[PDB]
DNA sequence: TACAAAATTCCATGACA
DNA sequence: ATTGTCATGGAATTTTGTA
DNA sequence: TACAAAATTCCATGACA
DNA sequence: ATTGTCATGGAATTTTGTA
């Protein structure tokens, strides 16, 4: 219909003049620098783009190079990109080519016992019947308590924490969404005590970086202390706990013990700088030391990052993807942007999920 | 010269035997001489070994320069003596039958016994689970001298469980 | 002995004047901006440094901050660094803080059949009794053949390759050091035919990047073709093979098929640009297309990279490190530097290993 | 106009029955009309299904525009016909008893029969393992017209196994 | 008012998940 | 509904002891 | 001899192990 | 004795159609 006009030499928005358009084999053709190409009717173009894309589910250029072998028409990539955005399979299977924005560097908690970070390490090689370690880190000080468990369970956590909170009670405990902390038994244990439970976005251990980072150190220390020997870690936990708590952070110029108590215990190489200050003088030197501690800032954004915008289509990453199955969930909308790195989505379908952008990719096209 | 500091001196003593709670019978009582802070460990006997298992837990968080106690058999043994020499703790004994410890510690050690009895009646057998609650109470109780709580003197902040 | 001189006010290289040095408790002391510190005899210093380091096996500054609590002496870190370099445990357990130099970008093979890259994908979900895929990629062209196997075995490889090399015989086949290619049965199969076997440095699949990169594409394509459906991949292999071989590389502007044959088969959207050239004209347009293909160059080095030097001490990474055991092998010497990214070491102990620098760290101190 | 090209036309035929090697009996023979390149697939019968299984392997590396054959029952069936329409291959039949294929292909199809017999005697039953060797030999044999080998015309380079 | 060398700080790198 | 962290050891910078 | 928009190229990002 | 690779899709650049 609209192709009729052309061979008759009249102009159409899109189809440049200077190229002659002719009829052969009942198809409309055009002579082009590249060669002689067929111009399909507009009603055929969607189907053509689809056939090209379907051969291997190729992206823009690779799909376009096929089509260009045989056809020409105005704004081919515009049509190519339309299919790509409607290909359910390409959408849920392709990798992202855009990085998350720069990580945040959440404020150090103001005082000890404000926030506890907690996690289980393990399974470890059996020691005295024990397989796991409960690791509890005070956010402010880095002070760490270690408890050996037989399983990463609520009951083990509750037993361990009743021992710890027999010394002080935290305002907040932060954990990942592991079974042991998301149980309602744990919630009640916390509500009994006025502790607030705060969980990391699913499958994002960066959010528990304080503890995860501490797990590294524990494991590294156990490793060294166990070279040559059979892995009898159970007896070493106390030693490790003590050793780590009294270890200097080169950047802070303090040990966790120091930050918690403002004086050293009777341990090797104990610092004596405050021997002449009264406890009170010492304790306000401490209040001053705590508020003045180095705080890192967020890094530059990488050249090609994205940040989440309310109303944007994003896709959540598939957690435990079976073999030969899509790494991505179907598209969902950003409902709220909590901070530039955490987001609420209306998912599958439809419940609210609070989600890390690292487990998101923006839907392309 | 040196003003009194935390970890300078831990006074330890045993309370017991008590009615059996979770098959435990005694409470090792550790009080920090300067702050009045108090740790309680439930043991099965007033023995060197029970004392060492308990104190191993405490000393993996802070080691006192000095432990002071009475001449209870558990503290005067040479196992306990070799234990403290290992960790460079000095042992200090009060003379027998004349058990002196500072004024503040006596008043604390008194609060405990009463605090225990007041809740070790009505429920004389469920006292094991209450040790955490007891400990917090003690450690967040105002000293009429200083009017800082042991918690405050220890950590230099207010606590999230005031009393 | 050497400490005697000091209190008597005479000078010693190292010990600055202006600070007064005095005797107390039979120990020699010094008044310093920091405070009053003990100067141990030189015969005690090694032991002291060792005790500090041993508490948690800390590095330079953290070890130094302990010691500085009690002691002072000239050039403390010099002594600290001496222990760190002799701590077997710290050496075999600590992470590296220095990146490998920039990757190399080995020349594209000059012609098809010059070099085959080969690897097994799998296990995959059982299909018709098959679990693995033999993937063979021609280096020059990217052309890929796919064979389904029941195991990643020599016999399977030999069966599959007798079918392939019934069309052409390669000069070189490159593989990783997987059991199926390092068997002597495979060597003989290759020697029978004049094929050279070339293996990647152990545990370094970047070295087989041509195939590994191709595995991605196969898996991604299977995934899309299997969305919704049960994972019946066995019937799809031929389709995938064909689809991929006739897929354009956006950067080359050619398909592997094109690079291998210099004309398209009878597949959808076949390119016709050479319809008028005789086979001969076409075949020399091909010789020209092959030699002119884009070749990537090596990236800039990162700020803190290292390159291997003959005689340098390095440590090979422990392949399958048990739980709570050192991630590194004991130190070994670089014997030859094959290229800036591949090295020969005299190992444990002592056989020659040809090794990728990515699996090396330089021994610190 | 268009000069002759690879993949323009594949001539297929069956050789057999042969003495059983690995329980196979026939050889489907595919020769590319322009290059003279030759693929050989061993089948258990001269049947549509054997032909399709074999040709499925070849056509997953290159699809001919045209397959030409004799009116053998296997090629004239409507299964084979529906197979080729699926892949957009046109089927072309030589008239019965007057089986024409280009001069170059006849000479090739002749070489094969002889090449086979010359090594299908002495070892009449081990011919399955020899198919790879036979194929290479054929494909790297100089054409007296062109003096390019099928390998060279197909891939446009010299081969690593010359003959 | 300046030097060389020691001391301190900076900071990329990698590992905890 | 919430959020990366930090020991390590060369290199870069700043401080020190002496003039 | 210069414009806006389409076409093409660039290239970081991530995934194969 | 050996060595990273490259599809993807926004953004950046260059080419095009018309003047
Ligand atoms: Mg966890
Ligand atoms: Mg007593
Ligand atoms: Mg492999
Ligand atoms: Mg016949
Ligand atoms: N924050
Ligand atoms: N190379
Ligand atoms: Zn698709
Ligand atoms: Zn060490």
């Amino acid at each position: 219909a609209e192709l009729d006009q052309l061979l008759q030499g009249h102009y159409i928005k899109g189809y440049p003049k200077q190229y002659t358009y002719f009829l052969e084999d009942g198809k409309v053709k055009v002579s082009r620098p590249e060669g002689v190409k067929i111009i399909p009717p507009q009603s055929d173009r969607q189907k053509i783009v689809l056939q090209a894309h379907n051969l291997a589910h190729t992206g823009r250029e690779a799909t376009l190079l096929k089509i260009a072998n045989l056809y020409w028409w105005p704004n081919m990539r515009k049509d190519v990109v339309k299919q790509l955005g409607r290909c359910q399979q390409c959408l849920i299977t392709n990798a992202s080519n855009k990085a998350s924005g720069p990580i945040l560097r959440p404020d150090r908690p103001q005082k000890p016992f404000d926030k506890f970070f907690i996690d289980y390490i393990g399974p470890l090689p059996p020691s005295q019947g024990y397989l796991y370690v409960l690791v509890v880190v005070d956010g402010m000080t880095g002070f760490t308590w270690l408890y050996p468990t037989k399983a990463p369970s609520t009951s083990a956590t509750v037993k361990s924490l009743n021992v710890l909170t027999s010394i002080a009670i935290p305002k907040v405990i932060h954990s990942d969404q592991g079974a042991a902390f998301t149980s309602s038994t744990f919630a009640e244990w916390a509500k009994e005590r006025g502790i607030h439970l705060e969980f990391s976005t699913p499958y994002h251990p960066q959010s528990s970086g304080k503890v995860e980072r501490k797990n590294s150190d524990i494991k590294r220390l156990l490793t060294k202390l166990l070279v040559g020997r059979p892995t009898k870690w159970y007896d070493l936990l106390p030693v490790v706990q003590l050793a780590l708590n009294n270890t200097y952070s080169p950047v802070l110029k303090y040990t966790p013990h120091q930050l918690l108590f403002g004086i050293d215990s009777n341990t090797p190489f104990a610092n004596q700088d405050t021997l002449d200050l009264t406890r009170e003088e010492e304790l306000s030197l401490l209040q001053e030391i705590r508020t003045s501690l180095y705080h890192p800032s967020t890094p530059p954004a990488s050249s090609r990052s994205w940040s989440p915008v309310v109303g944007q289509l994003v896709q959540e990453r598939v957690a435990r993807p079976a073999s030969l199955r899509p790494r991505w969930h179907k598209p969902s909308t950003v409902l709220k942007v909590l901070n530039p790195r955490t987001v609420v989505i209306l998912d599958h379908l439809g419940n609210n999920r609070t989600v890390s952008i690292d487990n998101l990719k923006p839907t392309s096209h | 010269d040196r003003p009194q500091k935390p970890f300078d001196k831990f006074f330890i003593d045993y309370i017991g035997p008590l009615p059996p709670s979770q098959g435990y019978l005694y409470v090792l009582v550790v009080v920090d001489g300067m702050t009045g802070f108090t740790w309680l460990y439930p043991t099965k006997a007033p023995s060197t070994s029970a004392t060492v298992k308990s104190l191993n837990v405490l000393t993996s968080i802070a080691i006192p320069k000095v432990i002071h106690s009475d001449q209870g058999a558990a503290f005067t043994s040479s196992t306990f003596a070799e234990w403290a020499k290992e960790r460079g703790i000095h042992l200090e004994f009060s003379t027998p039958y004349h058990p002196q410890s500072s004024g503040k510690v006596e008043r604390k050690n008194s609060d405990i016994k009463r605090l225990l009895t007041k809740l070790l009646v009505g429920r004389p057998t469920k006292w094991y689970d209450l040790l955490p609650v007891v400990q917090l109470a003690l450690n967040n109780t105002y000293s009429p001298v200083l009017k800082y709580t042991p918690h405050q003197l220890l950590f230099g902040i207010d606590s999230n469980t005031p009393f």
